[PDB]
RNA sequence: ACGAGACUCUGGCAUGCUAACUAGUUACGCGACCCCCGAGCGGUCGGCGUCCCCCAACUUCUUAGAGGGACAAGUGGCGUU
């Protein structure tokens, strides 16, 4: 039994989540906790989307552990989703044939492109003369 | 009297197909380099829906991949890129086993020796470097190799004295002697830059081509100009049939086959049915290769496609 | 697999009765999502917000006023509770109720103003389907917001009542009254 | 104890600024151009660049021997760590500070404003500069102040190339009725070496080489050597 | 044989990298064991001031910025060879500190 | 198939641990628990009179997850936003005399011990108790 | 807007005049030739010049140009 | 010819290069706890070794250097084409 594993990262505004995926039985954990114990649970389906789209059969041969850092809660969740999807695709590319990777990538991309491609948006700098990047202080005459 | 008929098409790339490599050991697999920084190993099924599907992607190059060549036993692969480095991959696991560094410009061509113990590489640095398997550049040539870019470098598979042939953008075809690495022969017949040079399996004839559109056949052992065959716009690739005594040239829109005994065209390969797309230029034929079986031509095009042509005997 | 909003509301049975608005309401198979929260970039290009699912558009338009800007999780919760209340009250798919409410709320003919700051004179014009959808969503959210203010009644209940009345066509809803008044003024400005 | 790197670099900058100000006030008459401090653990060397070194050195080296004293007195670091050297500028026409001082001392002698400005402009252009600008502002004639402007050659105003292609100098001169202000701008020429000009070219200047002569091939020739 | 750390601090990166390359090449020409150069995070000091010497006009601000770059090199060697290689290293603008841990 | 603390829901785990500590009866409770508020940004005293047990359970859980926390760290953990009249709100820390007494009481139960580097950490007995509580919580969640 | 300033156009026209043989319809080969023959101190300026050279070569292949 | 553009800093991409105990990852040992109905190639560990006599490898994640990358380049329309 060779030691085959892949580490992939996903990003949101400042949040970075790195998923390590190796041969296993189907364990998926984030920071040591199960997927269903991550907060907030309002956006729980956003975290279960890749599994629901691909099924437990494709995840049944791998163990995945995610470490998240930075950003906010929503950004961390969106980073975790992308890290999971990219890690599974990268594992299938290396240790399975190319056809399975193509199928998985097509299924993921059709539903949502951000599962595999990062969002480049970042906060804009403040400029003097106003509260923020675009807004200006109240002008007065007379 | 043979007709070449399009059999199928392979679609796995996102960029221009730049080189196609075959091997006698494994007839069922092909290796194709492309401009998407990826080298695709194709597994041939010869099925109804798909003639072949991609099997494994070799991705370690930051820039375009220019040339790819398989080893004698078909177990390793060699590749040059525009990032200035060469890569030696294990085809079994799809991992880079060796890296060759030392070029300061894009590496345009790379060639394996007949014993898989010598490696040659020509760069846009106007430099020809000779390396071993371990990755050490044994000898670099700055002896006025070319005043311009070096397009292609090839080894001569002949029982006689080993020979390396190169073509330059300075309109010259140079012939160097192996194991001593000295300039042996110069050939000045072209009007324009050169793209490809190839050697017949006998090791006696060589073909040179470029922008001028004329494929010039020279004699290697004796060192004289033999023939000149007119072609299309630009000659991208030149190949010899291992068992049929043919010369296949890859022009932009079409592919030409010449019989060297009669100097007569055997076939021209091109197809397009849509009338609306006639305004746009047809995709160019970039790469060309013969299967060791001798019955299928593999042609890589600008259209991000690889087309297979089957010989039909009449 | 079958994708259902919030895990329980299917989208296959929903159908749109207006041919004009079919291309601007996204509720169908390729627009079926689990949650009305995607963090998508729909405002980057013109007409791109017609590809945004209509539930997410309602959620976006419910983050008012300025004391509620950016609180999108509370809005998702409000929408979930409102859909639950709608299903309990009517007994049908809340997505169909939302589609009917948006169809009925959108004004069909408007009046464009030519105004010298005090006096204003107007002329009747037509309304594009995208503006119809936008104005319907705005009117529904405004009606729910004004209903919930200074009253012992959850915002979800008020939103459910507004949607039910708008889908029914009853005049008890804010959106229907506003649409009727706008169309009456447009008719009188012919 | 010791201080942090931020404070250390800020202190070095402040020391260099004060040293330059003191040297300017002391050696304006001698065409003082600049100061360069090379710090070595053995000794800290100070190179004084000025048009003429005879006045800076003084007779038998007295005056410079005074300066290296007061510096040691001022900043307090121990004796034997001070050593001043005087080096003449390679080309005095391409230095804006030296030309501003020359114009100031020509005006102080009673020379006409226009004649002195034109002489400085001609000398700068003859030195090899791409262009030059000289502005003199104040009560040149009468109770009402004005400004005279003398320009020649090329000149760039906006962008990053201004930082390394333009040399600027601002000076004040006290005449009987008040202060006159002098501004001098010099545009350096492009020099492949870094001696008298910027090494890098202007960003938008593209130099296309002329192709070499090529012999037209007629007949295929094979040459073996 | 000492574990010796060389810390290089500079304001411009070209001179700093030139000095680091010179030190690495010199040390490796003596067949020594070198670690690094490891680059510390760049420090950015900022001063925001008003342009006007008085309080009249539009409120415009100048943003002055200074950047400090830091490198570390590790050497397993006696003191004498380190001073041999270091003597050449003197460069204008770069502060070199040699310590024995 | 062994349940650990990270597997179960944290709020239910805190409730169960607080109930276990209260039922044990060996926890030491200060005299002034009924007359104090837990921070200076609080307006009122805590609603639940048995708040000391809940705070002790929360502190034990935090020491389980991240060991070596002192009085200042616990004070920062339980800090919150302070509204001050017509001025903008600001972050404010908790009371030190509550955190210190909670830590001392947990040390009196042989569940918390002094850390070598500084602060406090859990004893193997405390870890065993927390894992047992987590197993009970998981069993109760799954059975129902 | 994507209008090219006269610097790019002048450089492209001079390059096409002097080195018409070496150029073609490929942007990347053209940008590799331009850095070989011409001195452009910027990467973006070189890319703009190469991109205009490719367009001008296509126009020349279509037919004669006014310039 | 100046201004505009070009230019400088900044934000996005690199599983390609350079190399790090004042950054880490993975793996392997020790230890604590849980499940004796599945006790295990089991789970959790911001708990301790693995550079410094000898006791692991490697930069994905962190830092910052050198380079690449985008040019309205490809296709289809509209334009004096
Ligand atoms: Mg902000
Ligand atoms: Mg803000
Ligand atoms: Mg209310
Ligand atoms: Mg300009
Ligand atoms: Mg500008
Ligand atoms: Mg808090
Ligand atoms: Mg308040
Ligand atoms: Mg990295």
């Amino acid at each position: 039994g060779p030691l085959q594993s892949v580490q992939v990262f996903g990003r949101k505004k400042t949040a970075t989540a790195v998923a390590h995926c190796k041969r296993g039985n189907g364990l998926i954990k984030v920071n040591g906790r199960p997927l269903e114990m991550i907060e907030p649970r309002t956006l729980q389906y956003k975290l279960l989307e890749p599994v629901l789209l691909l099924g437990k059969e494709r995840f049944a041969g791998v163990d995945i552990r995610v470490r998240v850092k930075g950003g906010g809660h929503v950004a961390q969740i969106y980073a975790i989703r992308q890290s999971i999807s990219k890690a599974l695709v990268a594992y299938y590319q290396k240790y399975v044939d190319e056809a399975s990777k193509k199928e998985i990538k097509d299924i993921l991309i059709q539903y949502d492109r951000t599962l595999l491609v990062a969002d480049p948006r970042r906060c804009e700098s403040k400029k003097f003369g106003g509260p923020g990047a675009r807004a200006r202080y109240q002008k007065s005459y007379r | 009297t043979e007709q070449m008929t399009l059999r199928g098409t392979l679609k796995g790339h996102n960029g221009w197909v730049t080189q196609i490599a075959t091997t006698p050991q494994f007839p069922d697999m092909i290796l194709s380099a492309s401009r998407d920084k990826t080298i695709i190993m194709w597994k041939l099924t010869r099925d109804e829906t798909n003639y072949g599907i991609p099997q494994r992607a070799l991705r370690g190059h930051s820039h375009f991949v220019s040339d790819v060549v398989i080893s004698s036993d078909g177990q390793f692969a060699l590749s040059g890129s525009w990032d200035g480095t060469l890569r030696l991959w294990d085809l079994t696991t799809g991992t880079t086993t060796r890296r060759f560094v030392g070029h300061t410009k894009d590496v345009l061509s790379v060639a394996f020796s007949s014993d898989n113990r010598q490696i040659v590489s020509g760069s846009r640095d106007k430099t020809i470097k000779l390396w071993n398997t371990l990755g050490v550049c044994k000898y670099t040539v700055q002896d006025e190799s070319h005043s311009e870019w070096v397009s292609c470098v090839r080894f001569s598979p002949n029982s006689s004295n080993p020979i390396i042939v190169s073509c330059g953008w300075d309109k010259l075809v140079k012939v160097w002697n192996l194991a001593n690495c000295k300039l042996k022969t110069n050939h000045i017949g072209h009007t324009g830059y050169l793209n490809t040079v190839t050697v017949s399996p006998d090791g006696s004839l060589c073909a040179s081509g470029g922008k001028d559109g004329q494929a010039m056949l020279w004699d290697l052992n004796e060192g004289k100009h033999l023939y000149t065959l007119d072609g299309g716009d630009i000659i991208n690739a030149l190949c010899f049939s291992p068992n049929r005594y043919w010369l296949c040239a890859a022009t932009g829109p079409s592919i030409k086959i010449w019989d060297l005994e009669g100097k007569i065209i055997v076939d021209e390969l091109k197809q397009e049915v849509i009338s609306t797309s006639s305004k746009a230029e047809p995709p160019q034929c970039t790469s060309l290769a013969w299967s060791a079986d001798g019955q299928t031509l593999f042609a890589g095009y600008t259209d991000n496609l690889v087309r297979v042509w089957q010989v039909t005997i009449g | 697999p079958d994708i259902k909003l919030f895990g329980k509301w299917s989208t296959d049975d929903v159908q749109i009765n207006d041919i004009s608005l079919q291309d601007y309401i996204a509720v169908k198979e390729k627009y079926a999502k689990y949650l009305p929260h995607s963090a998508g970039r729909y405002a980057a290009k013109r007409f791109r917000k017609a590809q945004c699912p209509i539930v997410e558009r309602l959620t976006n338009s419910m983050m008012m006023h300025g004391r509620n800007n950016g609180k999108k999780l509370m809005t998702v919760r409000i929408v979930k509770h409102a859909f639950e209340i709608i299903h309990l009250l009517t007994g049908e798919n809340p997505l169909q109720v939302l589609v009917n409410a948006i169809i009925n709320s959108g004004p069909r003919e408007d009046s464009t103003r030519i105004g010298r700051a005090g006096t204003v004179r107007r002329q009747a014009v037509d309304v594009s389907p995208l503006r119809r959808v936008n104005q319907a969503i705005w009117l529904l959210c405004t009606g729910a917001r004004e209903a919930a203010f200074r009253n012992i009644k959850t915002i979800a209940e008020c939103l459910a009542d507004e949607l039910i009345n708008a889908a029914k066509g009853s005049s008890n809803s804010y959106a229907i009254k506003k649409k009727d008044e706008l169309e009456r003024v447009a008719k009188s400005n012919r | 104890v010791q201080i942090s790197k931020k404070r250390k670099f800020v202190a070095d900058g402040i020391f260099k600024a004060e040293l330059n100000e003191f040297l300017t006030r002391e050696l304006a008459e001698d065409g003082y151009s600049g100061v360069e401090v090379r710090v070595t653990p053995t000794r800290t060397e100070i190179i004084i660049l000025a048009t003429r070194t005879q006045n800076v050195l003084g007779e038998k080296g007295r005056r410079i021997r005074e300066l290296t004293a007061v510096v040691q007195k001022r900043f307090g670091f121990p004796e034997g760590s001070v050593e001043l050297y005087a080096e003449k500028v390679a080309t005095r026409g391409l230095c804006a500070i030296a030309q501003a001082e020359s114009l100031r001392y020509k005006l102080l002698g009673g020379l006409a404003v226009r004649r002195a400005c034109y002489g400085v402009l001609r000398f700068i252009m003859e030195s090899g500069a791409k262009g030059c600008e000289v502005v003199v502002s104040g009560k040149l004639r009468g109770q009402r102040a004005k400004s005279m402007k003398f320009v020649d050659g090329l000149m760039i105003h906006s962008g990053d190339p201004v930082n390394y292609y333009v040399d600027t100098a601002v000076r004040h001169v006290l005449l009987r009725q008040g202060v006159l202000g002098i501004k001098v701008k010099i545009m350096l020429p492009w020099d492949p070496t870094g001696k008298i000009g910027p090494k890098k070219p202007l960003p938008d200047h593209v130099s296309i080489v002329e192709p070499k002569d090529e012999i037209l091939p007629t007949t295929p020739i094979s040459e073996q050597k | 044989i000492h574990r010796i750390r060389i810390t290089l601090t500079s304001r411009n990166v070209k001179s700093l990298e030139k000095v680091c390359a010179d030190l690495i090449r010199g040390a490796k020409e003596k067949n020594l064991k070198v670690k690094g150069p490891v680059r510390m995070p760049t420090k950015t000091l900022r001063i925001t001031t008003r342009k006007t010497p008085c309080g009249e006009g539009s409120k415009t601000w100048d943003r002055f910025q200074m950047r400090i770059h830091k490198r570390l090199i590790d050497l397993h060697s006696p003191s004498e060879i380190v001073k041999q290689i270091t003597s050449i290293s003197i460069e204008p603008g770069v502060e070199v500190e040699v310590t024995i841990a | 198939p062994g349940v650990t603390v990270k597997d179960v829901n944290q709020q239910e785990f805190v409730r169960a641990l607080a109930a276990f500590l209260k039922k044990s009866g060996k926890l030491k409770v200060p005299e002034w628990v009924d007359t104090v508020k837990l921070a200076k940004h609080k307006e009122l005293a805590p609603y639940d009179e048995n708040w000391f047990y809940t705070r002790a359970a929360s502190t034990a859980r935090h020491l389980y997850l991240r060991g070596g926390a002192g009085v200042g760290s616990m004070t920062k953990i339980y800090g919150g936003r302070q509204r001050n009249g017509v001025m903008p709100s600001h972050f404010s820390r908790g009371s030190k005399s509550v955190a210190r007494r909670v830590l001392q009481a947990l040390e009196g139960l042989k569940m918390v011990e002094k850390d070598q580097d500084g602060g406090r950490k859990l004893t193997p007995q405390g870890q065993r108790d927390l894992d047992r509580i987590a197993g009970q919580v998981a069993a109760a969640n799954k059975k129902h | 807007g994507r209008v090219r300033t006269k610097t790019v156009k002048k450089a492209a026209r001079v390059i096409i005049e002097k080195y018409y043989t070496r150029l073609g319809n490929d942007f990347h080969t053209n940008k590799r030739v331009c850095e070989e023959i011409a001195i452009i101190p910027s990467k973006k300026l070189r890319n703009k010049i190469a991109g205009y050279v490719t367009h001008l070569m296509k126009r020349i292949q279509r037919g004669p140009v006014r310039g």
